[PDB]
């Protein structure tokens, strides 16, 4: 299974000159290349080790396209404004993303191309790759505009062409870097508590890719309700961390076992105390 | 039209008092991307802390990691301060190492 | 491979 996602966006703000514009795309859910209109020299730049093979005329070509994406964020902006009858001296946000979703045939599963403008669905590429889906009444001048255009067609060519194409590219490129996942490393830690009660705190540390399942059980059934549990997070090392916890009668705590499921392990893991 | 940011803060290794370290504050979910994250030390603000690139979430909302240095002890307390427009005052969150 | 747009919004 894989994927390619280019994730756009720009934003104005008040008293300033132009918008910011970056892009990221991702292979696989892991950068790979960047961006940003802030930067003293406006590039795309090589965002993991494996991207260096790149010859300059991608890195120029490439170029050119975010600097043709910028002045088309410009513009779309200055339109909004006028749709959404915002005046001026605001802040706004432009956002899009789109790529595409291989599986392990390598064949084109799915497409994307979707917008938002201040963090809300403004317009989007059906997955038929054909019909546009657009909620506001304001977006639905875009959408006639767009569907009498052909836009689905140009968008529906790059996602079936070029992505499927440069994704396979891609991914011969990089297999050393890329095939990997790092199995949880899990534990379960002891806290004291009030009420001759305890806290169970499964811990799962130095994972990737980042989902993961952890789950609670008091001798067989789950424990929904009861539980506690945190976002996962970056470790800053590429891999990832996550508990959960359950609050438990001291010295009957055996009767609580932790479950981990993540990718990557040859079956879920079983903790207790 | 803002969504307000989540926040943790934890180290990257497992603590333990008088050995380096790195301290992460993860600011999630939030909207416009425009944000001031500070790290103190003992209510101080950290010199020297890095941050990552804006991203955003398939759900359109942006998320940051901030991380510095650090060797714990048990007595120095680290935070992590969020200033945004979705707050009308800066959030404060304590590093627990138990979290 | 970077997506060009077609017509603005």
């Amino acid at each position: 299974p894989h994927s390619m996602r280019y994730f756009e966006t720009a934003v104005s703000r008040p008293g300033l000159e132009e918008p910011r514009y970056i892009s990221v795309g991702y292979v696989d859910n892991k950068e790979f290349v960047r961006f940003d209109s802030d930067a003293e020299n406006p590039r795309y730049e090589p965002r993991a080790p494996w991207m260096e093979q790149e010859g300059p005329e991608y890195w120029e070509r490439e170029t050119q396209k975010a600097k043709g994406q910028e002045q088309w964020f410009r513009v779309s902006l200055r339109n909004l404004l006028g749709y959404y009858n915002q005046s001026a001296g605001g802040s706004h946000t432009l956002q899009q993303m789109s790529g595409c979703d291989l599986g392990s045939d390598w064949r084109l599963l799915r497409g994307y191309l979707q917008f938002a403008y201040e963090g809300r669905d403004y317009i989007a590429l059906n997955e038929d790759l054909k019909t546009w889906t657009a909620a506001d009444m304001a977006a639905q001048i875009t959408r006639r505009k767009w569907e009498q255009s052909g836009a689905a067609e140009h968008y529906k060519a790059y996602l079936e062409g070029e992505c499927v194409e440069w994704l396979h590219r891609y991914l011969k490129n990089g297999n050393a870097t890329l095939l990997r996942t790092d199995s949880p490393k899990a534990h379960v830690t002891h806290h004291p508590r009030s009420k001759g009660e305890v806290t169970l705190r499964c811990w799962a540390l130095g994972f990737y890719p980042a989902d993961i399942t952890l789950t609670w059980q008091l001798n067989g059934e789950e424990l929904t309700q009861d539980m506690e549990l945190v976002e996962t997070r970056p470790a800053g090392d590429g891999t990832f961390q996550k508990w959960a916890s359950v609050v438990v009668p001291l010295g009957k705590e055996q009767n609580y076992t932790c479950r981990v499921y993540h990718e990557g392990l040859p079956e879920p893991l079983t903790l207790r105390w | 039209i803002q969504k307000t940011p989540q926040i943790q803060v934890y180290s990257r290794h497992p603590p333990e008092n008088g050995k380096p370290n790195i301290l992460n504050c993860y600011v999630t979910q939030f909207h416009p991307p425009h944000i001031e994250i500070q790290m103190l030390k003992n209510g101080k603000k950290i010199p020297k802390v890095e941050m990552s690139d804006m991203s955003f979430s398939k759900d359109w909302s942006f998320y940051i990691l901030a991380h510095t240095e650090f060797t714990p002890t048990e007595t120095d307390t680290y935070a992590c301060r969020v200033k945004h427009d979705s707050m009308a005052e800066p959030k404060t969150v304590y590093w627990d190492r138990d979290m | 491979k970077a997506l060009y747009n077609y017509a603005p919004i």
